[PDB]
């Protein structure tokens, strides 16, 4: 129940976007609907907190918590190219 | 201030007179007192007064407004200095109506800045407490003098506000303030400017003149000319990184009301950060200040020689006459090498940053697009830092960059850095993006027509192979780009803008002149509406020195900012 509220105004708002022919904004909009829907499910499955982190320091804190098959899988979802990936797992895990 | 006289208009006489007027309030509010003060207006208030100066008019205290009740502080008078900002309304009344009521009184009186407002003393009056206020006065500080040659009212909001938000409250403010430079330094004769905000300054200096009905000014005129420019004229220069001395203490660890804080391992005695005041009080930085980095480290060593050979010299003082002499040197001998020391561990300070691998790498990308290359392409740098998350605020300032060198960039393109800023940054930055956006610096391209490089062409902006050491043009200051806002202002003194018609027009706003009557080397006020950064700062104070019969400047601004203060004032706080 606790991201109901927060996931009614990002669908005002895509709306919105929407009206005022910005389809950018409602797209992102509309995945950052996605991911916060995500993001519960993951403190619901595994505890600790996900909530209101950027898609790469979801992926990040999943690498580092050891959920590497998931992590994966999310960066994949939102369509992360292999560069970009490859760059966030050497920040991940360096001194 | 000596250095407040050092070039061509006295502005002691400007800072004498809002110290005295300061000063004529403080002694209105008769006894010891407490000064409560709104925090925004404690940094730039002390280019004007320190305590040292309040101190001798009974201000035994200074307390931050807060809510509840006021510290406990055996005084005869609380003194709020205060924006009027209906919020801090509030806190003031609960301050007010939370006094212990037994016992002696404190009286209390309010010092409005920069202006008071009919609005916020209604709403006192609603809260039930206008009556306890024996004066309410305001404080009308919008110039404020930085050094010689330079003035800033420091409103950090002044571009969001004018181009974004509609509100200009900060130009009426800017016209104010020149309505105060002409009670003290005469009439300005002459007009000129280019952009939207600097059609409405012109508009309100001009409303404000015909509207006063004191004494006809019979002050002989210090400033010859005015030019007002928009900040929006020119959007290129604040992004790129500046390369002076000045500028890249700015860059790297940010001035604030000329004061600089250092990391303090390098200097006395080595815990807290070195705090340096930075202005043309002392001569060494007075050199170098304006100077490209590259040609500072040759001004040090010469220094070091001199400094290093007049202490060797205290061997040779063997005699009784000769050590009288030496011993009335040595206090500016110690100074010397103290400035020295100061400035030769600031120089390490900034090469540790300027040979590093990463900063050449963004100088290559940032000369790349200012000299007209692969400015519609996705640019692997730029992907690299925001795959590694490099501070946000170096990205935008590259993409923004970007985007004004293309006149925007395509959807495609726009598009794949939008995405990627908000997957790594977070989606909260959207609006950060539609602020760059309407702002004019990260939009999509309309038709497929560019003109910077007719800009840049035709007033020259961009040379290779610069004298930084040497210099011969404006372009030093940013090893080869020459800032366009100072363009403009050496093209308007010479041959005048006849002969850039065509590119005028392509530029934000209007061009336009006016004058101003008179009762029966050219001094230029140049005022920028929405900040200027340090390094055009430089540009114009090398104009200026050159003997070549034009003009000399001098500066104003709404705000002294660079790149990246700039784009933080147009984020919402997080």
């Amino acid at each position: 129940e606790r991201i109901e509220g927060r996931v009614a105004a990002l669908q005002t708002a895509a709306d919105a976007f929407y009206k005022a022919k910005n389809e950018f904004a409602a797209k992102a909009t509309e995945d950052q609907m996605r991911l916060l829907r995500l993001q519960r499910r993951l403190e619901d499955e595994l505890g600790g907190q996900f909530l209101d982190l950027s898609l790469h320091d979801t992926v990040t804190t999943l690498i580092l918590g050891g959920h590497n098959k998931r992590a994966e899988q999310l960066a994949r979802d939102f369509r992360i190219p292999d560069k970009r990936l490859w760059w966030l797992k050497l920040t991940a895990l360096a001194d | 201030a000596a250095h407040l006289s050092y070039g061509r208009v006295n502005l002691n006489v400007l800072r004498e007179a809002v110290r005295r007027e300061l000063r004529e309030f403080l002694d209105k509010c008769a006894g010891s007192k407490a000064i409560v003060w709104d925090e925004y207006l404690t940094g730039p208030f002390g280019l004007i007064a320190q305590y040292s100066l309040l101190k001798e008019h009974e201000v035994e205290k200074m307390f931050t407004l807060k809510g509840n009740r006021l510290p406990a502080a055996d005084v005869k008078n609380i003194i709020f200095f205060v924006r009027p900002r209906l919020e801090l309304m509030d806190i003031i009344a609960e301050n007010v109506l939370s006094e212990d009521r037994r016992g002696p009184t404190r009286d209390f009186h309010i010092l409005f800045v920069p202006r008071r407002s009919l609005l916020c003393e209604q709403r006192l009056k609603d809260l039930g407490v206008l009556g306890s206020f024996i004066h309410r006065e305001e404080y009308s500080l919008d110039l404020i003098p930085f050094d010689g040659d330079l003035l800033s009212m420091e409103s950090e909001g002044a571009f969001k506000e004018c181009y974004l938000e509609g509100d200009q409250t900060s130009l009426y403010h800017a016209a104010k303030g020149l309505m105060t430079l002409q009670a003290l330094y005469g009439t300005i004769p002459q007009i000129f400017g280019k952009g939207e905000c600097a059609r409405q300054v012109a508009n309100m200096m001009i409303r404000m003149k015909r509207e006063f009905t004191g004494s006809q000014n019979s002050i002989f005129p210090v400033f010859d000319n005015l030019l007002l420019l928009d900040r929006n004229v020119d959007l290129l220069t604040p992004l790129a990184t500046q390369l002076t001395y000045e500028g890249l203490i700015d860059e790297i660890y940010g001035i604030q009301n000329s004061y600089v804080k250092l990391p303090p391992e390098k200097f006395a005695p080595k815990t807290e950060a070195k705090k340096l005041q930075l202005n043309s009080a002392e001569e060494l930085y007075a050199e170098i200040r304006d100077k490209n980095f590259n040609a500072v480290g040759s001004v040090l060593s010469k220094k070091a020689k001199i400094i290093s050979a007049a202490f060797e010299e205290r061997h040779n003082a063997k005699t009784v006459g000769e050590i009288k002499q030496f011993v009335s040197q040595l206090p500016h001998m110690q100074a010397a090498r103290g400035s020295l020391a100061n400035h030769t561990s600031i120089a390490e300070l900034i090469k540790d940053v300027t040979t590093s691998e990463d900063f050449f790498d963004k100088l290559t990308v940032e000369q790349e697009f200012m000299s007209g290359i692969d400015t519609d392409k996705v640019n692997n740098y730029i992907e690299d830092c925001i795959a590694q998350k490099h501070s946000l605020i170096k990205v935008l300032r590259l993409v923004c960059l970007q985007s004004v060198c293309n006149s925007g960039l395509k959807q495609k393109v726009l598009d794949y850095y939008k995405r990627e800023i908000l997957q790594t940054y977070g989606y909260e930055h959207i609006l950060t993006l539609h602020n760059l956006e309407k702002a004019g610096l990260l939009k999509p391209q309309t038709g497929g027509r560019n003109n910077y490089p007719t800009i840049r062409k035709t007033l020259r902006l961009w040379m290779d192979d610069v004298n930084e050491q040497n210099p011969t043009d404006i372009s030093y200051v940013y090893s080869g780009y020459a800032p366009l806002s100072v363009r403009l202002a050496q093209l308007l003194s010479r041959p005048g803008w006849r002969s850039i018609e065509e590119v005028l027009r392509i530029l934000p706003g209007p061009h336009f002149e006016e004058r101003q009557p008179l009762p029966t080397n050219r001094v230029t006020l140049i005022f920028f509406l929405g900040g200027v950064t340090f390094a055009e700062i430089a540009a114009l104070r090398f104009l200026s020195q050159l003997e070549d019969g034009g003009t000399e400047y001098v500066i104003a601004t709404t705000k002294l900012m660079n790149g990246t203060s700039w784009i933080e004032a147009l984020m919402e706080k997080p």
